[PDB]
DNA sequence: GGACATGCCCGGACATGCCCTATATCTGACACGTGCCTGGAGACTAGGGAGTAATCCCCTTGGCGGTTAAAACGCGGGGGACAGCGCGTACGTGCGTTTAAGCGGTGCTAGAGCTGTCTACGACCAATTGAGCGGCCTCGGCACCGGATTCTCAG
DNA sequence: CTGAGAATCCGGTGCCGAGGCCGCTCAATTGGTCGTAGACAGCTCTAGCACCGCTTAAACGCACGTACGCGCTGTCCCCCGCGTTTTAACCGCCAAGGGGATTACTCCCTAGTCTCCAGGCACGTGTCAGATATAGGGCATGTCCGGGCATGTCC
């Protein structure tokens, strides 16, 4: 049957998700992860809805920006595929690693 | 079809090119070619002359094949064939199968192929050089449905692919052009050429 | 009946001044309030530090102006200083 | 009758509220009369600039109401605003539709 | 006690995040590093948020605590209070 | 037909050329030739003189053959023949088969061929050097349908191909001219000549 | 005789003599130590002030200072500093 | 009148409780300041000074130097993960950088 | 003027060496000069702004220390 | 033939030498002339304290050394050794200075 | 033929009359009737409605026959038939013999007769009474050559004779009309009507 | 077909009449009836409500049959059926044979007949007296080809004949209306109504 | 041969397909009204912080000279950047499955938030004085020089 | 393996800046008072957590093909490293002046308090724009036919 060329659908998805504003991380697993990490900081914590939404907005913005920088570093090396070493370089140059 | 025929222009060793007559765009001219669009506009069952030009003469046994495919990529795998109505009507010339879109007129040595592997229809004739004075060989095609026929081309544009082959069917050269089969070739040609500016 | 603090009516008046045909959503209003409060805190803090560094105990217009020049980009700083100066001069005359 | 300093100044942000927020922010023991006027005036100016650009972006999007997306477009498209808000994340703002040239097809 | 919730951050979610960041192709090995990075972010942000919560004599992390934590980490977030 | 006869002019070793009388264009003229068009205009069954000119005399046993083909390329493979009406009417001269378009008048040694391989009709006579005192040999052809005959030429123009051949049928020379068989040769010749300026 | 200029030089030297009785200090290095101490001072006092403001608190206490230290200082450093501060404050209160 | 003794001595600290208290009062941080806040602050500042000076002394002796110079302070700060984190955005004048060569730059046999 | 040439090629090489690079392209030097110049424009702007607010005519070391601090890189050793 | 080290040995030697010490590497007076030149483009007839220029110089060298560290790391990431302008531009872009 | 069919109008016991539609004289109307001339003008193979009117209903088994004869007395004995071209072309509807001029369309019970004694062609259908709520019965004829067809009617006018017959062929009634089969019925009808004044 | 179904209106013992909705003549109109023309204009495969009115209730077992015939007399004997394209497309509702033009929608007791003797298609449902609140029973027909379908109705107008019949198919009543199946019913209805004045 | 006789072709224009767009219906969230109350405005007061003027001195600017180390320039070469090519494998794309995320309703109770009270606690102020800073002096750590030792590199 | 170039180390000499001591002064301490703010109790009522159920869209596992990362090879160019020339950076030394810090006097500018009143903020409410489907409205493109030309015919 019909099959799209490698790259067209990836670009279509990039345009699609950069045009819109809905959150891309699932609510319930993000909340579960946040709560799991929290048990080791303070017991039986309760979290407001707007607090979990705040953590999710911050996390998605941070990851999107990090992926932007990672993509720029990969393309700089005449590559297209992002590597773990790309993430590590981006975070080291940003100064958190 | 399991495959899609290549449409890449390939003049090959013999410098194979197509040529077309200079018919104008009177409303109902029977067959008219648009250089701007590389597109033939023609009426159903009417004569469509296509000139074969070569820089040098291919060997005896060389054949010329014509095949239609849909131009739009999502339709490319669909075999181009006649609509159910024209398939059934009684217009066969005694040589062409009823479901073949493209016929050659005026050639007793015409062969019609229904490819067992690709399911593609095609029509093939022996290549004949021109006389030493003349400069090209003309083949006369007939298209046996309108582009608009429902259950057939259903308003989808097609390409005609013309290939020059040796006696085994190996590729010697290839050219192609778009085709619109319609009631008013001159009207429709001028409309599409005008829309180029839009 | 818990009174809060927002600039909603003033933002709406400025918007109607610049574009008296456009509305604003709740999320957008929240973003505008966050923005204005953030700027306010930044400018007031820089002015406070400026005053302390210079052994000044009063918040006056010169530290505000200098802080604006430090924080705002070129054209933004120039236009803001011009508008602030004209407005303060008109008020001072009006008393 | 009572007439406010903003009214005498022809400005929209409230001189009294900015003054009170300065007085209660534990910033200095005294505050001059002109300082909150200047600060309020700068805030009007910046608000007018941001709402101007966001309205423009909304009209380009055939929208009559500004949304966070339009605010993000306004801040990131303007060179000086992006600098001023270089370390600021606007929620539901998204990113600019920017594609690197080397990644485009040949 | 929630256990192994890190597996809830799925591969397609990270792929979508990369798409929004402009990434066209993603190695299979990307995911564990991304997960680690995400985890690191959470341990720092939540630590500050909970610290504020405990100072305020509260047991519920508020939106303002998180926004303030983000601000003091330089990643100021707009939309949940100033 | 499986093939198309060559129409290339070939004067050959003997300097073979055609000549025609200088008849004018009275609408009623029986046979008139147009140098501008290289086209004969003639009435059905009327005498059409064609002169054979040679620079030197071909050997005894040399023959002269005439064959018609359609001029338009898409009709070239269709055998030129009489229409069903004229085929059936009782006008045979005792020598010519009823379906042959072209006859030779006044020659007992005329032969009519229906080619088994090409299906083409032709009429052949022995070549005779000119009578002493003459510079050319004249052959008298008759055309037995109008160009307009329905079910026959059906308004399609034809060429007459005249070949000089040896006793085995090998080509010695070739010439050709267009033919219109019509009711008013003079009228139609002037019309087509005028249209040359259009 | 110039104006009174305050510094931590004598206190840095006393701590140094506690931890390294036979080690000295250069003027450039002492200046670096003073810059360091002043920077930390500014960070801690500012964060504590902001913490107190956020909670509608008008008094500077030891809880905001300790929490600010925990925010700014890394893990084991925070634990040791908190332990030292609590012991020191309880001993002072005993007096 | 009772003999005058300072709060720093009462707390077993070297940094001046009175001076830190005055700087808190005059730093425009709040109208009111508790008695224990400057004690706590002095204790944290003294602790950080003692650890940085300890590490700088170690580096100085490793270099056979008896006087602390900025180089030793920079080495001490950068050689400690927690101090390096705390001072991630601080440049020490006359401090230099840590000796470090990436493996890819070393020669190969 | 021409004074940008006073930060000579060997000076950029030495700074780069302390940055740990082993080889330096010929196109590096102008780039470094541009980066350095931009940095200076931003720093000196802030320093002079502070100097003018204090109603002074000479930029002091403390002016520079405040400029560097607000630029996001605190400099130790020059007061404060 | 006179002695000559292969490319790199002397480079490493200067790296070790300048990473061991802390004395300034950029010339004082040309930098001073540059700073005063750049400054008149903001305010004419400006003066500079000596310790102000030394502070600016210390800051500049620390900034350049850090930028060159990051540039080197980016070059090594690309399996390269020689740094080029695009490396500088990537380092500054990722840092958020562009 | 050995004989000539009578053409005398005979309404007979059932008051048999013909009627025709009021179609105007548009140049190329498919079928138009002239009351002035009692003449139908129609195109080849096109529908020609003829109405059968009766005063009272003929018995079951009554048939309606149509036959053409040449109108001019000297041609009357010549059987009217299709020309050689149309006779040979492939247009039979599966019911009508190829040489019959006159066909009935849309009637499965049509019979075509080639009279063994007279050699005349004719086409016959069963007479169907009009629905008791109707006035006439319409039969639809097709004429399969032009009046001008060479080798056929060859420009000679014909009459169509319509006879009402019993089961056995016994004359119940007779009517007739002239027919011109031509390319432009409206043009030709107006011309002949004008010429009536000349 | 060997025969033609009667189209005579016959209200019969039960006073059988048809009724239609008052739909106007706009764009996006799927079914509209013209009282002036007694003609339904509808879109392909859209719901066409036809009301059955009776003065008194027919016995249980009474059925309602619908059949199409060509309106023009020369086409009357040709069975009305779907064109080759729609016949082949995959749109059967599981109940109707693919070649039937007329379907009834929303009736499990629908029967489709292909008459062995006449070859006519028809669709029949049990008659049900009107629902509480109505003086008529509504049947919903679908027409599954456009009047213009080539190889099908081919632009020829049809009549729908609605017959009220008994169990043994005996006639209790008959009514009919003209139908045009088309893309723009409102447009086409207004056009034909306007032309009534021409 | 001129005047028709008579078929054929096709541009005009209608028949009649199909998409194409702009006009008709919901929803909760945003835009406006109201009441109130509390925070902002007018007025008067003190007092102290800031403006201004004179002074002094130090510390910034400018100049001269030398001299030497560093910058500039030339040139050889080698090794590293970079382009091309092959391959194989890891990732993109699609499809069927399943899994859990999402949404809607419902509970309840933990805990945020507000109010009242009062007492501990920090601002404030005067007297004291002793801790801390500026200045002066000195000596020892470090820096500069030179020469032998060791390391390290490349041929 | 070895020679040569660079770095390291070891010792001697000097020098200048860090450490210590002393005078002084002003800023921290102590003692007392008073307002106020926040710690605690108590009541409210909001919303966060927990659960159930249904749906469906997203995740997941896998098949497959192929594009890209990566390794290898060749090339050439351009940067390193070293020798030679130049130049200007630096150190020292001196002169001047100007502006930065200091002090004293004054005055006006803002906190503080009181009194009042109007603006801004909960509470309430209604209606308008988002999606879909129906009404215009364009194209999309086949068939018929009147006009005008082509071509036969003949007294």
């Amino acid at each position: 049957p019909h099959r799209y060329r490698p790259g067209t659908v990836a670009l279509r998805e990039i345009r699609r998700y950069q045009k819109s504003t809905e959150l891309l991380i699932r609510k319930l697993p993000f909340q579960r992860l946040v709560r799991e990490i929290a048990q080791d900081f303070k017991t039986d914590l309760r979290f407001q809805s707007s607090a979990v939404m705040a953590l999710q907005e911050a996390c998605e913005a941070y990851l999107v920006g990090l992926f932007e920088d990672t993509n720029l570093c990969a393309i700089h090396a005449k590559r297209v595929t992002i590597m773990p070493k790309d993430i590590q370089l981006a975070r080291r140059i940003r100064g958190e690693r | 079809s399991s495959s899609v025929p290549s449409q890449k222009t390939y003049q090959g060793s013999y410098g194979f090119r197509l040529g077309f007559l200079h018919s104008g765009t009177a409303k109902s001219v029977t067959c008219t070619y648009s250089p701007a669009l590389n597109k033939m506009f023609c009426q159903l069952a009417k004569t469509c002359p296509v000139q074969l030009w070569v820089d040098s003469t291919p060997p005896p046994g060389t054949r010329v094949r014509a095949m239609a495919i849909y131009k739009q990529s999502q339709h490319m795998t669909e075999v181009v064939r006649r609509c159910p109505h024209h398939e059934r009507c009684s217009d066969s010339d005694g040589l062409a199968p009823p479901q073949h879109l493209i016929r050659v007129e005026g050639n007793l040595r015409v062969e019609y192929l229904d490819d067992r592997n690709t399911f593609r229809h095609s029509v093939v004739v022996p290549y004949e050089p021109p006389e030493v004075g003349s400069d090209c060989t003309t083949i006369h095609y007939n298209y046996m449905c309108n582009s608009s026929c429902m259950g057939g081309m259903n308003r989808r544009p097609i390409l005609t692919i013309i290939t020059l082959e040796d006696s085994s069917g190996n590729l010697l050269g290839r050219n192609s052009f778009e085709v619109r089969v319609c009631a008013c070739p001159g009207r429709d040609r001028r409309t599409e050429e005008e829309n180029l500016r839009k | 009946r818990s009174r809060k603090e927002s600039y909603s009516i003033y933002v709406y008046k400025v918007l109607k001044q610049v574009h008296p045909d456009t509305g604003i959503s709740s999320k957008a209003m929240g973003i505008m309030n966050s923005f204005v409060n953030d700027i306010f805190e930044r400018i007031a803090g820089e002015a406070s530090r400026l005053a302390h560094y210079n052994k000044r105990s009063t918040i006056t217009s010169r530290e505000i102006q200098t802080a604006v020049r430090l924080l705002l980009p070129g054209e933004l700083a120039k236009h803001a200083v011009s508008e602030g100066t004209k407005a303060v001069t008109k008020y001072t005359s009006a008393k | 009758k009572a007439k406010t300093r903003s009214s005498r100044a022809g400005l929209q942000f409230p001189v009294g509220r900015v003054h009170r927020l300065l007085r209660k922010g534990n910033y200095s023991e005294r505050v001059g009369a002109g300082a909150p006027v200047y600060l309020a005036a700068v805030l009007e100016y910046l608000t007018a600039e941001i709402l101007e650009l966001a309205g423009n972006a909304a009209r380009d999007n055939k929208k009559t109401r500004i949304i966070p997306r339009h605010l993000q477009l306004a801040i990131r498209n303007d060179e000086e605003l992006n600098k001023l808000l270089g370390r600021v994340t606007i929620a539901q703002g998204g990113v600019l539709p920017n594609i690197q040239a080397v990644l485009l097809p040949k | 006690v929630l256990r192994d919730n890190i597996q809830g951050i799925t591969k397609p979610a990270i792929r979508r995040l990369a798409r929004r960041g402009g990434v066209k192709r993603i190695s299979g090995l990307i995911y564990e590093e991304t997960r680690g990075v995400l985890k690191v972010f959470l341990e720092n942000v939540i630590r500050d948020a909970v610290t504020y919560t405990e100072h305020a004599k509260r047991k519920t992390v508020t939106a303002m605590d998180v926004v303030y934590a983000l601000k003091r980490q330089g990643r100021t977030l707009y939309g949940f209070g100033g």
